[PDB]
DNA sequence: GTCGAGTCTAGAGGAGCC
DNA sequence: CGGGCTCCTCTAGACTCGAC
């Protein structure tokens, strides 16, 4: 038959795909590694319980290459990622004649020769090159300049913008208007993909060969710094220390000065392109190209420093073909898009407005306290400034009627010329006090508005105005705790919370701070954060003017405090709108075509190992948030669209770090797999169900499995009980502080124990000599080595095992469907890759094969991740995917409909948007008839 | 109460307290507005104009006769059936491209037996009806926002859904009058019945393009009431003071005059009078006044008024161009040149 | 006949073209009047409001209603008297008993014809007995030069004295249109028989301080027809052309576009569009959709003072073809320009 | 030449993601 | 001892430049 079962009763993979994937002659466990593994269960609780038999899957998988699944992997990365490191190698061998005396002020490419001369040029035709783009900022995202470094000659490009000068330029991108390249071909640079992102070729919908590599990723792969790490070597450049002399921050200087060393880099003082003109960069073409060529070169000195110190700490193929194929990222985008900007910018807009009414309103009602000195019976403005300034100086006729008017015009010209001993800058409203004045805005600004507009929910006298009130003790800021609020009774405590302090010193009251949602050591910033909510529900935290003030202040800044700090990001983006030339065939005919309806592309700005971990970072979509139906702007994943006749067909790992780490700390105690309490409780399980570990939390603490995410991730990476209640009271406020503490106990009693195996593991490979990626063998960066930070850094470097084991996840994963994409010729290509969950903008004929795709490779990476770690065996509960989405926009599930304050009609009324569809191994296996061909 | 005694005091309403009962009000049965009223009206109907008219290249105004002859004559009871008699003539100003709509404000008379004028602001709008629904979603956004950006207190304004006897999609606009809920707008998803019933025939003749196609346009009506959204306003602004907003507020700026000597100030005052006046600015000329009371009296008339700026030429105006201008919102006094009046009380309001 | 068949076309006046009537234009049963013709009265009324209401101390709006409840069953009013003398004594607070004060007010009057409606700006003056022939002369006198103001030919706005049944002295204002004279305003020197028949008894309340002694006024009566005026107006307007004064004409500027990009040019004229609108200057769209010469007699037809044509050459300078109605000539200007021109020439106007 | 109003910088606390 | 990232607004402080 095709059920298999373990020694400790798991089910495993099926026969057919158990002989395919690992083939025959393995080894058993034996008798002793058995009776461990028993006696432990046993201990735990675990053993004897029956679990349902999911069906066995029978598939055909493609033909792999090789021996084992190792070599298959490894032939396959080293087939996708062949020419580009001859490219890179032709880069390392090969030097440059010396940069042109004096540059082209011409449109386009010009190949510089031999002593400095230029000839036109349509592309540089060159297999490798070393690329930097300047931008006027003023002026727009349109690329301004860019030089390229070749083998055998440099390369310079200017824009049509920069040598002509016109009234006006479009606002919106095009094709046209980017910079021409592009059989494989490789591009480098500091951070290249912002370099890439003005590639006229890049934004087609059909895939490219060309690929592009960064030096801050092989940095960071090289040798990195954490965040902490960071700031002490910024403070030190301004217990162990010897980590300091081998790292070095993404900063091209520093990257030079760390990997190549001699004189530091200059960089031009008055920024022509971040704070200059076009009329500055045409006067100043000459320097501004130079410090083009300046970075362009110390770049080509970092990459050559770079490639063999890469190639060694990180031998795999795969590493380097995943960061091949994780920096072509696409993002297609449609009319829909300007649409979802100018909504959000409205609903942000009318809601702020809103919100400022009611400030302007109390601060204005407030100004009146000034007379008579009340201000010093209010018990929130009795600290505010109210001083006051002083002004400093240095029937009649028709033709009666007539006189009478031209007397008054000319009595009153007369005073209007009396300028002459007034100062020439106006004093702003001297007569209001100055609290007032700074929330007046300056009559010259550009955007004025009457009234104290510049107030907001974040300042620090909107609590005072709004007499915001904590359990009847109105609130009070100190500078070295934060908010707080004054108890009166001093007779110079019938309160508890954070206590007394001394320090503050506010006659007849003592102080106390607000209770902050991280612990007594933190200060709260604000009283209307997310936290503060539900003391506003419970009537601790009271508004002065009563009814539904509070509550509606809380309530808008939850609503647009996404908003307020991603509209630069996500207004900024950078789309180029194809024309109908540029789209294919299939786009055009499809019945979904709008022939009024623009049709682009977003290339995010991606940095493919930007992390210790090498876990890839972008400012605007790796932190873009989910549709929630309280948030302005939350549906800006779902803007991301398919063209016609395209769909996004992709999926997310399933508990990825919790099986990593049970693999690792089965792989420990015994050559099987469920051989610990936590590797059986997490392969005893199903999603589908609602019996997975992250639910099981949700269930067993009335928290979510969202939230359920972040307590068991917690619990796993060194948090302290302290921590979970802190977590449990946050996310539930029904329970107490002494109900809080016995779910802390109760989840952390077994942790001799359950998680004991996989700690054990992970403390061995951070603790190692050269600390290495257990399945793909990459090192961790030089500065968290233990003859670097000895035994610092310690939660840093045990959480790198397991975060590096998951970007190798992803590298796999990769690799695995460009191969199968390109065998079988699934029209498709990579769209983007979250940390774990990866994106496909699949033609819409072939979604299935896709997903089929898909399920065939997570099967082969659980396998690879299995075969690394010496278990040769796979379990079927871990074994495919739960459910590939197929759908046209980017959500996290296909069902919702993303209802947010600027979509409130959802995605199905606005938009042409149709529900999609998740979808687990059997469907697809029913759907596609088991097989990738066509 | 208090609020209708200001209202009538400050010439905002007319009649006595019999005709003031807050049922006159909704009716239309009540005397006709004061001359404070008027202005508020008139600047609530400017602003409407200004949102719905002015800045939409498909919106015209159009003319409905208030009385409709043939089968004796009837006074009318909405301006929806003007429009649609004026949809075929309009159509050829926009080379009959839909969505295009016909603006009205006027007065419409309906029955309380009485009859109690209203003054009702219309829209209809002609849309697709692939698009219908949204057009309805964006016309609601748009009036509810245009609503609540004059209201102090923009929660008080508030829509919901409705579906007709035909089951046809509509929505309800309100203000929350400190009784209850008042009806101030109401927008209606009508289809083609009303235009294929006053067009009968030939449909080619109502064929609009809907981009490329051609298509009957469902008639999205909205209608609007001027009267009690005056009174919403009113009972929204109400120290005694009508915050009304600086766009709306009937008189802008208020003019005075200090000590002697008074022939120089009265020429001072009237050449400033004129040249706010020139400058769209409504001026209170409160100079002229007789009955000097002191600056408190005079501070509180003004403020129940909804008087934005007391400006107080005095003396010393003469010698160095000095004004003294204090407003409502803050009570505090400021000095400010008298050649840069008519600069900031322009940008004041074009800001608001 | 050609005048009111272009009125028509372009919008002015409603209905069909055999349904334009002469005797139904000047009787108020007409169908209604077209976006342009409602936007060229309510220039007219704006105009008259700033004359009489904005610029004096004296004369505020009023609100009498458009029916007459109680005992003569109401009726429609058939004139604006009525009303402002039921709103005399209690505006007499505003002014603080102070005479001369005036109400004035544009509404719709209902007169026996079918039934007919004709808009009238109406004002009703507040008199002490002794200077009543002077105020009355002065409201002539000003009126008279205000009709006179916007008119090509001021010389067709005629006057007359006539006397009424029972003598009072009064003025009659007129036009001189193509077929002959017709009456545009009238005024007349009422006294007190009304003030006194709608307030029996205790004269009182009808008194009013004049030179620190109480008196009861004698109303002035300035009556005249604004939609006769937009008819005058349009007359005295009329190579197809319609040359009303600036401060009349329905839309100012005529924005058009050339040949491609469409894109870029629509955004340009967009932009332009919205900052004319932000000023009080209207513009006619015509960039959403012939020859130069066809939008030109178009545009001509509709009283459009200056025309702008954006180009491909309006990307690489930012000259735009501007066009004058008045004077037949083109020429071209900056767009950061535009905006001033346009209001200097109104102010100027 | 002396002081008061713009400008840049840095830190602190909040808020998105996996 | 949660880990890895990202960016934002508000405020205090140092500095710079202009008007009297
Ligand atoms: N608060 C968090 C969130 C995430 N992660 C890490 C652990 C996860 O393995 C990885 C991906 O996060 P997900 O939220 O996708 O978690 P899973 O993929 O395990 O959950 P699901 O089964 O819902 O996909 O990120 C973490 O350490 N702490
Ligand atoms: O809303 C505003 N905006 C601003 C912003 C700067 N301003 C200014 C104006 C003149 C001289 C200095 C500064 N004014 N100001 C209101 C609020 C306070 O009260 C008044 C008064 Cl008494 C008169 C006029 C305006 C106002
Ligand atoms: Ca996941």
């Amino acid at each position: 038959g095709q059920l298999r079962h373990n020694p400790l009763d798991i089910q495993m993979l099926s026969r057919g795909l158990h002989e395919q994937i690992f083939g025959q002659g393995g080894e058993m466990p034996g008798e002793a590694a058995v009776r461990r593994s028993v006696e432990h269960l046993q201990k735990h609780g675990l053993w004897g319980q029956p679990a349902v038999p999911l069906p066995d899957v029978e598939l055909r998988l493609p033909p792999l290459y090789g021996d084992n699944l190792d070599q298959h992997f490894r032939l396959l990365a080293q087939k996708q990622s062949l020419p580009y490191l001859e490219a890179a190698n032709l880069l390392l061998q090969a030097q440059l004649p010396p940069k042109p005396p004096a540059w082209a002020w011409a449109e386009g490419w010009t190949r510089y020769g031999p002593e400095g001369e230029a000839v036109p040029v349509a592309i540089p035709e060159e297999r490798a090159l070393v690329f930097d783009v300047e931008v006027c900022l003023a002026e727009g995202t349109c690329p301004t300049l860019a030089v390229a470094i070749s083998p055998s000659a440099w390369y310079s490009w200017c824009s049509q913008r920069l040598v002509e000068e016109r009234y006006s330029w479009t606002s919106q991108l095009s094709p046209a208007d980017l910079i021409p390249l592009e059989q494989e071909q490789l591009v480098v640079g500091h951070n290249v993909s912002f370099d890439r992102a003005h590639i006229r070729e890049q934004y087609l919908i059909q895939g490219s060969r060309m690929r592009f590599l960064d030096t801050m990723s092989m940095h960071m792969a090289i040798s990195g710094l954490s965040s902490f790490q960071r700031s002490l070597w910024i403070a030190a450049k301004q217990s162990s220390w010897d980590w300091l002399d081998i790292s070095s921050v993404n900063s091209l200087a520093e990257v030079h000065r760390l990997y190549v060393g001699g004189p530091p880099l200059e960089k031009e003082p008055r920024e022509l392109f971040v704070k200059g003109t076009m009329k500055d960069i045409r006067e100043n073409f000459q320097d501004l190209m130079q410090y083009c060529a300046q970075d362009v070169w110390a770049t080509h000195e970092v990459f050559q420093q770079q490639l063999p110190l890469f190639l060694e700490r990180c031998p795999h193929p795969v590493t380097l073909a995943g960061m091949l194929e994780m920096g072509v990222s696409y993002l297609p985008v449609n009319q829909n898009w300007e649409r979802y900007l100018a909504e959000a910018q409205g609903t942000y807009e009318e809601l702020q407005r809103e919100m400022k009414k009611s400030l302007m309103d109390l601060a204005n009602d407030a100004c009146q306290l000034l007379s008579g000195e009340r201000y010093k019976e209010d018990p929130w403005l009795w600290d505010l400034e109210w001083d006051l300034q002083e002004f400093k100086q240095k029937p009649c006729s028709e033709e009666e009627e007539f006189q009478q008017d031209v007397m008054a015009r000319a009595c009153l010209q007369k005073l209007k010329g009396t300028t002459e001993l007034l100062p020439k800058r106006p004093q702003h409203l001297p007569g209001h006090p100055g609290w007032y004045r700074k929330l007046c805005p300056r009559l010259d600004d550009p955007a004025w508005t009457p009234g104290p507009s510049l107030l907001s929910l974040q300042m620090r006298v909107t609590p005072k105005l709004m007499a915001l009130t904590w359990d009847g003790f109105p609130l009070h800021y100190s500078e070295r705790h934060g908010w707080g609020y004054l108890v009166p009774g001093r007779r110079d405590s019938y309160h508890h919370g954070n206590g007394p302090y001394n320090d503050v010193d506010i006659p007849g009251c003592w102080f106390f701070k607000l209770p902050h949602k991280d612990g007594n050591s933190c200060n709260v910033g604000s009283p209307f954060a997310k936290d503060f909510l539900p003391k506003m529900e419970d009537g601790t935290l009271q508004a002065g003017p009563g009814g539904a003030s509070g509550p509606r202040a809380l309530e808008i800044n939850k609503m647009i405090s996404f908003w307020r700090n991603a509209h630069k990001r996500i207004s900024s983006q950078m789309v180029v709108w194809l024309p109908r030339s540029a789209l294919p065939r299939a786009v055009i005919r499809h019945p979904d075509y709008d022939e009024e309806g623009l049709y682009g592309a977003i290339l995010p700005q991606v940095v493919t190992a930007s992390t210790i971990t090498r876990r890839a970072v972008e400012p605007t979509w790796l932190t873009a948030s989910n549709a929630r139906p309280d948030r302005v702007g939350s549906e800006l994943k779902a803007m991301v669209q398919a063209p016609p006749g395209y769909t996004l067909v992709g999926a997310d790992v399933d508990s990825q770090e919790l099986w990593i780490a049970a693999v690792l700390g089965d792989a420990h105690f015994a050559g099987m797999h469920g051989c610990t309490a936590f590797g059986w409780m997490t392969l005893q399980g199903r999603k589908s169900r609602g019996t997975d570990l992250h639910s099981k939390t949700a269930t067993t603490v009335g928290i979510s499995r969202e939230h359920a995410k972040i307590f068991n991730y917690g619990r796993i990476y060194g948090a302290g009980q302290p921590f979970a209640e802190r977590l449990l009271m946050q996310f539930n406020h029904r329970l107490t502080q002494q109900e809080a503490a016995e779910k802390a106990q109760q989840m952390y009693a077994a942790t001799g124990g359950t998680e004991s195996e996989m700690f054990n593991k992970l403390e061995s490979i951070a603790t190692s000599d050269i600390p290495r990626t257990p399945v793909l063998g990459c090192c961790i960066s030089r500065a968290l080595e233990p003859s670097a930070v000895q035994e610092e850094f310690m939660t840093s470097r045990v959480n790198w095992v397991v975060q590096s084991s998951a970007v190798d996840y992803l590298h796999l994963m990769l690799v695995a469907m460009k191969w199968l994409f390109e065998e079988f010729a699934i029209d498709g290509r990579f769209c983007i890759s979250i940390h774990d969950e990866v994106r496909y903008l699949v033609r819409e004929e072939d979604r299935y094969r896709a997903a089929l795709a898909l399920q065939i490779t997570n099967l082969l990476t659980r396998c690879m991740f299995a075969y690394k770690l010496g278990l040769n065996d796979l379990p079927q509960s871990v074994a495919f995917f739960s459910a590939v989405d197929i759908d046209r926009c980017l959500r996290k599930e296909v069902t919702m409909d993303c209802k947010t304050p600027s979509n409130p009609t959802g995605m199905e009324r606005r938009y042409g948007i149709p529900q999609g569809e998740a979808l687990d191994i059997y469907q697809i296996i029913e759907l596609t008839k088991g097989s990738l061909e066509k | 109460e208090a609020l209708l005694e200001i209202c009538q005091r400050r010439h905002f309403l007319s009649g006595s307290k019999q005709q003031l009962s807050r049922d006159s009000l909704l009716s239309g049965c009540h005397p006709g507005f004061g001359p404070l009223g008027v202005e508020l009206r008139k600047n609530l109907a400017a602003e409407w104009w200004t949102s719905v008219v002015v800045f939409r290249e498909q919106v015209f105004p159009v003319d409905a006769l208030h009385h409709k002859p043939g089968p004796s004559g009837k006074l009318r009871e909405n301006l929806l059936h003007g429009a649609l008699e004026h949809y075929v003539n309009c159509l050829d100003l926009v080379n009959k491209r839909l969505p295009y709509g016909l603006a009205q404000i006027g007065v419409c008379f309906h029955p309380v037996k009485s009859i109690g004028e209203k003054t009702e602001a219309s829209l209809v709008w002609f849309t697709p009806p692939r698009t219908s629904n949204q057009w309805l979603d964006f016309w609601l956004r748009h009036r509810l926002q245009w609503w609540r950006k004059f209201a102090m207190s923009p929660s008080n304004f508030s829509s919901s859904d409705c579906q007709d006897e035909e089951g046809r999609k509509g929505n309800k606009l309100y203000y929350n009058f400190p009784w209850g809920k008042e009806l101030i707008e109401t927008l209606w998803n009508l289809g083609d019945h009303e235009l294929l019933h006053m067009y009968p025939g030939n449909v080619s003749k109502l064929h609009g393009r809907d981009g490329r196609k051609n298509v009957v346009p469902c008639v999205l009506s909205v209608n609007g009431d001027l009267d009690r959204g005056m009174l919403a306003y009113l009972y929204d602004s109400f120290r005694k003071v009508l915050k009304l907003h600086p766009c709306l507020a009937p008189i802008k700026v208020a003019l005075d005059v200090g000590r002697g000597p008074t022939l120089e100030l009265r020429q001072v005052c009237q050449g400033l009078f004129n040249e706010l006046l020139e400058n769209g600015i409504s001026v209170w000329p409160g100079y002229l006044e007789t009955m000097q009371s002191s600056l408190e009296q005079l501070y509180s008339k003004y403020d129940e008024m909804s008087i934005l700026f007391t400006v107080l030429v005095t003396e010393t105006t003469l010698e160095n161009g000095l004004i003294h201008l204090r407003s409502r919102d803050t009570t505090m006094k400021e000095m400010m040149h008298i050649s840069k009046l008519k600069d900031f009380l322009i940008k004041y309001i074009s800001s608001a």
